[PDB]
């Protein structure tokens, strides 16, 4: 495993918009062998899904309905990573 | 693995006593 | 470090042929508590 090894960043995991997929890397498959596990808050729907990238990296993916101050945590094989759990809200339609 | 493993499973549910030691 | 979890990725698809049906719960739960169980490399490639 390596929760502490563990790669986690981007543009969504920082905020996002409501209705808008809000995107995010975690990578941690160098790290050494573990499944990996997370547990998705939000006061809305949402929908995972994994895209490709062309380093091949990561970046996961879901959409939300609700406006207003959202939160997925974050786990890998099952141990919050440091600075846990990740508060992730959505701001307004960018405009 | 490690830790993980057994207490891995989200599905939240332990009828059967907690092994650990 | 390169096996014990790919171990694991089998025991979930027949830990669902042993309860067989299924589980869920929403509606009732406001916070959308859902998470991602994912496996090493999933079904598409990327390596």
């Amino acid at each position: 495993g390596g929760a502490h090894k563990v790669r986690a960043g981007g543009p969504g995991l920082e905020r996002a918009e409501a209705g808008v997929p809000a995107e995010f890397s975690i990578w941690t498959r160098e790290a050494g062998a573990g499944g990996l596990a997370i547990a998705v808050e939000g006061p809305s729907k949402a929908e995972i899904s994994f895209e490709d990238r062309k380093d091949g990296s990561c970046g996961v993916a879901y959409v939300v309905q609700e406006p207003g101050d959202y939160e997925v945590s974050v786990k890998f094989n099952e141990e919050h990573i440091p600075d846990s759990p990740f508060v992730v809200p959505v701001a307004s339609p960018s405009g | 693995w490690k830790v993980g493993f057994f207490k891995r499973n989200r599905p939240p549910l332990e009828e059967d006593d907690e092994e650990g030691e | 470090k390169k096996k014990i979890t790919i171990h694991d990725r089998k025991e979930f698809a027949k830990f669902e042929e042993e309860r067989a049906r299924a589980k869920w719960d929403t509606a009732n739960n406001p916070l959308y508590k859902e998470a991602t169980s994912t496996f090493t490399n999933i079904t598409y490639r990327g390596t």
